[PDB]
């Protein structure tokens, strides 16, 4: 059952009863301003399934979700939108989710849901499968994501990056249809005259809500002759439109549609007022008519004469231009001024195609007629040798519009015959289209050059149309690692300009990072009628001469074993030339002879060798910080100016990694390791400077054992000289010898240096008491203790 | 002067129960004579007197 | 023999022989990056610093400088006097004769083998020791040097309360000349104190480095009035410097200085004399234009306050320009011709020019133009101020195509420059100059604030634009500001990051929650300056946009407790007396009042930046909601038709303390009170120990040592225990023998107390004798009377 032409639910919960009856809502559906002061009784309305035009929800206190109220809503074609939209919900408390599972296909508009944080389950449901212009939707301001975290009770398809739970509530899920196609309840593309779903597949009548027209239970893509196309969803008889209560103050059959009014010169035929035969809109009150949205514009469709004004401004969206053409094109003549401001999707005014005659009668201030301002992405005026245009009166103006070409205005002032009207201000030239120009004379580079830090560019000397124009030059440039770079207009590497004035005109760029592919191009600045040309030039690339590299970093190392050394480092912060390899040198380190020179057996302590928010920076700190940095700078400035030719050293040539293992080394020895980076241009340049490191090889642990049997001998007054060989390869360096011995337990402890050991070949405790005795030795190497050697016996009798 | 949401609630605070007036459309002429509110109460200030003009009878 | 002016040495060991001849270096001394056997005994004294950097293959220093004695440090190196850096294979600081480092402080870092360090005092060779820098050497557990004596030393001393000898290298010793008088020589003779280092005693002609000046072989504290001082050490006659190689070294205050300092200028009449004047050195600077684009191209203008010509300012961009740009040019007084600034964008306000007072324009520009500014995208503020007696007397001014400068500012110009009736009427084209600035505003106010010593809460009024909806997102600025001559254009030069830290608050979720803010991370007792500006978003323009900013407000945190004083060190001029030296604190946190000193004997054994690319992006949204809103209302509604003691260190960083006991430890604590501790509480703690080292009078026993004819042959040496030894006896040493004491008795008190004397049993009959030097807490100094335990038959 159908209903028209609109419903206005307001202030009266009871009033909702007006939806008791039908399911085809011709016109619109307003639901606004319903206080929850009345308790909610779940007024179900199932029959309804489709509405032609927009659906509006505004401030209905007391509603929790939508399915409760609307179970069967499937499709909304949206003939006459509501501010470029089809369904809009605004300022809704109490509202938890949108139980609109049954919806599958929405045709024209977009969805705007805003300022309702009382709700979630938004980032789930995909719309792209419903409508097309997803980029015209608008959903923010509802509850932040990190407080929602909702989970479905269904299918999972990537939501622009990844799939998750697409379910219109905690009790339903998002339907879909496999790649079969129309669609049915269970996976089948029905009669291709369908929309939404069909009861049973492939029928002219069983389709739940069939698209593309409607007629007497049938679905056709073209109404029969006696019928007519009505409201873009049905077909009608002559009698029905003959009995329509217009209340515009019977529709006119034309082109087989029941249209109410008629284009110009098409008048109700004499006694056939039901038909228009061939033989202008706006009001005198407002005198102006802004245009922002299709509703603001579709309410203008069908006019050719216009009185008033044309204020135009559009903030965002997809190719609205398509629609604005599809309507405004019929316009030809306007009385008052035309003005444009802040428009951003007006790529080009081409949609006002059939405008030819402008009056400019009621002019703006300064008696202005054609007025543009600040509109960013407008790049081309429709003025081309097809559309002539004769501005009667008034004056023009342009400002800030950065994408048009500064000569398009010239063709315009040509065609409109006002080239002798406006001043340099009235049509600015400093700041219009400057961010992209059309075309001009070309220039040629005479010759380039390159040192390691400086460059002198020479272009070919230009000559102007009239020589008394001082033709100066500018030179734009920057670093470029790539070619995905424009040329058109610091800080985060944007650009840097320089100015310049009988020799060939050249210029000198200086103090440049070595080996950086700078991009350069000259631009012609005039110094003077619109007879200016200027001259762009070519995007030239230049890589500066190579230079000596910078020392490495990250210099760390250790020993996974004896005579093996692992060292990792950092590539240079300034390679300055394609990398070639690194060099590694090393040296043995002479042990500290003082250990030799000063016996430490008698010493009371022995040495050991380990092996292998944003709190804003205040002022006073920052001062000393910068000073420290300056200090290190003036310090390494010296070492920066040195060349370097590529116990002896032993070299290496590592190129691939920044870490290496070394072999062929004595065990547990102190080593030091010089490192250099080395570019591929040091054949005559010279290889990099040096940064060192220290390291100590691994024990060897296992050689502090006395290399034989520990042997004794007696002497006169009981001086037992002991014979034990020195462990030839001590762990680093051998200091002394732990000597335990005694009658029953070797409780008594003895210390034996390396002088006496070299003085006698052992040690000798003199005047010992007799009895049965045995002895042991432990060594004292550099790594630590030795090993408590075998008990050997000796019995000086009593 | 009042604009914004500060408007809507205020109107309830002047209407309360009586609701708002709507000029119901019946025969759906493809046309409508539609000066509003923020033209009035958001560019100048308006009194609590004329607000009745919008409240239902 | 003089030797100047400096010495640069690099990459050529042989270049070292550039020193073969001279004896005193009149300048700096660099040594860098050398790839044997060399000695230079001529060198004695330096006047500038000394730098050693990465010269591998060097054994010590003194082997290259065996007679560096004193370094007068007359021209430092980044506030330093001696700097070593990265000297592989340098085992030990060979310099064993450096005596009175005048000014700087040592800087030694990252050297593999620079041990023999803690075994060298600094307190007797320079005076500001605690400003040194020592890191990255051999960690102090890995070399453990020795000192000349393995059998017996030179002297040992205290510092930081410990003992050790004082030796540079294993074959040299540091030499303290004792307190005999105080300048010295070898063998401890008191030289004529007017010299320094060494003396070849009471000589005025036979020493190495005359302190305090030098003249004609004679030490002197002031050279005669014909002899003018020079380089801080030596004087010369009048004609000398004149005949020495822009003129020479002008005479001033008995000096032949290279440049006579600030506060003077040369009397061309005898141009070698410069007279003090009143002005700040009026210096002048062919052509009449002088372009500027970046920081450097101004370099040739630093200081000359008078320029003969014009200025053409064209800066595209750079770093935080204004600061150093001004510091280069900010001194200009009066420029002759015109002034013009074109196409230059990175400028925000021209205040960097400080002292433009008179601009005369004797070279006008086309059509008699003196003041020309043109197409500068980011200029907002002219230094034309409430604080300029600026004066112009020629040419018309000109202004074109500068949006960020409203006409009301430039309007006050001619009424403060006296150039009203001179300019034409189309010059100030109010069409463009000053369109998109915001110079008319509504003014915010404040309500209240609270100030914790390190936190601030401030709250201001509630703003209400003509329309409610227009976003309000307040943005607040502050900066550390020790003064009041400050207004909001210092670093806001398209960088903005110099002199206004900024944070953002957001609109309160409360309908009537008054919007204030807390700020943290502060500095106590440091006047901040804050203010707050109301970020509208939209064309609230009736004619031009409104905008709204507070007015600047100063604040300062409540005071708080001071911190620890620095560098508690101390020396004993005598035993039983101690003198302290310490460093004033770091964060006074308020006016300092005085210090607290005590002593006590001791016992025995969420980042908040705004991503601007989002910022303006957020504007449109709330803006976009605005217009969409109004369509709703415009279409819905329809009208009906152990004691311790305390003192008050009040003014000085040095105080003695008296009447102690010698060689007795003392925990020393300095506390420091601000003027706020009386209700808050005083400093934290800083401790140090300092034994008043003795005094050998009471090391040996001054009581009579009596032997005893004992039972089975033995000698009981009953000397009474001294009542007050020099502290106490560790162990007794009694050298005994027949008549020349042949062996020595070792008696600890553990071996003495239980006895109270000394017994030697089983003696070979025959007369004997002995003597005692009790190793006491002052050490084995004075010897006892040589006791006679003669035991003949």
């Amino acid at each position: 059952e159908i209903c028209g032409p609109g419903i206005d639910i307001r202030n009266d919960y009871q009033q909702l009863k007006r939806l008791e009856n039908c399911t085809v809502i011709e016109g619109f559906l307003h639901i606004l301003l319903i206080s929850k002061a009345e308790d909610y009784r779940s007024y179900r309305f199932p029959k309804l399934t489709v509405i032609t035009e927009y659906l509006l929800l505004f401030r209905v206190a007391g509603l929790e979700s939508l399915g409760d109220l609307f179970p069967n809503l499937t499709v909304i074609r949206g003939w006459k939108l509501f501010y470029n939209y089809a369904l809009v919900i605004f300022e809704m408390t109490n509202l938890k989710d949108i139980g609109l599972y049954n919806l599958r296909n929405i045709t024209r508009g977009a969805i705007r849901i805003e300022k309702n944080a009382d709700l979630c389950y938004l980032s789930t449901i995909d719309w792209s499968l419903i409508l097309d212009a997803v980029s015209n939707n608008y959903i923010v301001g509802n509850k932040p994501p990190k407080e929602c975290g909702d989970l479905c009770p269904c299918e999972k398809t990537t939501i622009n990056n990844e799939y998750n739970y697409r379910c219109w509530t905690t009790n339903r899920c998002q339907k879909m249809c496999p790649s079969v196609c129309a669609c049915t309840e269970n996976n089948e593309c029905c009669h291709p005259e369908c929309l939404g779903s069909c009861h049973t597949p492939d029928d002219n009548t069983t389709c739940v809500a069939c698209r593309h027209y409607y007629y007497k239970g049938v679905c056709v893509p073209a109404c029969p002759p006696g019928t007519y196309r009505f409201e873009g969803w049905r077909c009608v008889d002559r009698d029905f439109c003959a009995n329509i209560p217009n209340a515009e103050s019977g529709f006119v059959i034309h082109d087989d549609e029941c249209m109410q009014e008629c284009p110009s010169g098409f008048i109700r035929n004499s006694t056939q007022s039901m038909y228009c035969i061939p033989c202008v809109c706006g009001d005198e009150e407002k005198k102006t008519k802004t245009i922002d949205s299709v509703t603001s514009a579709q309410m203008l469709q069908g006019c050719t004469i216009l009185k008033g004004n044309l204020l135009i401004n559009i903030r965002r969206g997809n190719n609205i231009a398509s629609e604005l053409e599809n309507f405004m094109g019929l316009i030809e003549v306007v009385t008052g001024y035309v003005k444009i401001r802040h428009s951003h999707a007006l790529v080009s005014l081409s949609f006002l195609k059939n405008l030819r005659l402008i009056l400019g009668e009621e002019q703006l201030e300064g008696n202005y007629s054609f007025y543009v301002l600040d509109n960013q992405n407008l790049q081309q005026l429709w003025d081309w040798n097809h559309r002539n245009l004769t501005v009667r009166s008034g004056k023009m103006y342009f400002a800030f519009n950065p994408k048009l070409c500064v000569s398009e205005i010239y063709r315009m002032e040509e065609v409109t015959g006002t080239k002798g009207r406006q001043s340099k201000g009235d049509i600015n030239t400093r700041n219009n289209g400057e961010r992209a120009s059309c075309e001009s004379d070309v220039l040629r580079f005479t010759s380039t050059t390159t040192w390691k830090n400086r460059i002198i560019i020479t272009w070919h000397r230009y000559r102007p149309p009239d020589y008394r124009d001082l033709i100066s030059f500018t030179v734009y440039y920057k670093e470029a690692p790539f070619k995905n770079v424009t040329e058109y207009d610091c800080g985060s590497n944007s650009w840097n300009m320089v100015d310049v004035d009988e020799g060939e005109p050249g210029i000198l760029l200086h103090g440049l990072k070595p080996w950086t592919q700078y991009a350069v191009y000259v631009k012609a600045v005039t110094l003077t009628n619109d007879h200016i040309r200027g001259a762009k030039s070519e995007i030239l690339y230049i890589r500066t001469n190579a230079s000596v590299p910078s020392i490495p970093l990250d210099v760390l190392s250790a020993s996974n074993s004896s005579s093996q050394l692992i060292v990792k480092w950092n590539p240079p912060t300034l390679p300055n030339g394609n990398l070639s390899y690194y060099i590694v040198r090393w040296q043995r380190q002479p042990q500290d002879g003082y250990l030799y020179r000063h016996n430490y057996c008698s010493k009371d302590k022995i040495p050991i060798r380990k092996y292998a928010c944003a709190c804003p920076k205040t002022e006073a700190e920052k001062q000393a910080e910068k000073e420290e940095a300056e200090y290190r700078k003036v310090f390494e400035n010296f070492l920066h100016n040195s060349i370097f030719v590529p116990y002896p050293f032993f070299e290496s040539r590592v190129d691939n990694k920044e870490r290496t293992v070394i072999s062929n080394l004595r065990p547990f020895t102190l080593y030091r390791i010089d490192i250099h980076s080395c570019n591929h241009e040091a054949e005559k340049l010279g290889c990099s400077a040096s940064n060192f490191v220290f390291a100590r090889t691994m024990p060897a642990e296992g050689a502090d054992d006395i290399p034989g049997p520990v042997t004794w001998e007696p002497r006169p007054e009981n001086s037992i000289f002991l014979k034990w060989p020195e462990p030839e390869n001590p762990n680093g360096l051998i200091l002394m010898y732990e000597i335990k011995y005694g009658s029953q337990v070797e409780d008594q402890r003895e210390c034996v240096s390396r002088q006496e050991y070299r003085k006698y070949g052992g040690a000798k405790l003199n005047r010992l008491n007799p009895g049965n005795y045995t002895a042991r030795i432990q060594a004292t190497s550099l790594s630590g203790n030795g090993s408590w050697t075998d008990p050997v016996f000796f019995y000086v009798p009593a | 002067t009042l604009c914004g949401a500060e408007l809507v609630d205020a109107l309830q605070f002047v209407c309360g129960d009586r609701g708002f007036y709507f000029n119901k459309p019946t025969g759906y002429g493809s046309s409508s004579r539609r000066t509003g509110i923020v033209d009035e109460c958001c560019f100048r200030s308006c009194d609590l007197r004329r607000l009745e003009m919008y409240c239902a009878p």
